[PDB]
């Protein structure tokens, strides 16, 4: 569904904790409910 | 994010006021306009 890629090259990679930072919720964020990346799991 | 979400209309109004305020910044008291006029005056003074 949603993948992580680099800012200077297109390479879709799985979303991990190394790639992502926790941020406060914004209303323009995508509420995803079917497939959830592992850093957003419990 | 909460401050920007709660104060969006105030931000837009202040930005519009600041962008409409630069219409009258073309007087002699402004430093940048004085520099523009100084450049034009130097260009004229060389020919003079
Ligand atoms: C995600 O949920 C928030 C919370 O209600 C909502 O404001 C926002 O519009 C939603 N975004 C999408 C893309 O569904």
């Amino acid at each position: 569904e949603w993948y992580y890629t680099g800012s200077s090259y297109y390479n879709p990679e799985p979303i991990s904790m190394a790639n992502t930072r926790y941020v406060s919720q914004d209303t323009k964020f995508e509420n995803l409910t079917t497939n959830i990346p592992p850093p957003l799991l419990n | 994010q909460q401050v920007l979400s709660e104060n969006q209309k105030q931000i837009d109004k202040k930005f519009n006021q600041a962008l409409n305020a630069m219409q009258t910044g073309f007087t002699t008291t402004n430093l940048a306009f004085s520099k523009v006029q100084d450049a034009v005056n130097a260009n004229a003074q060389a020919l003079a």
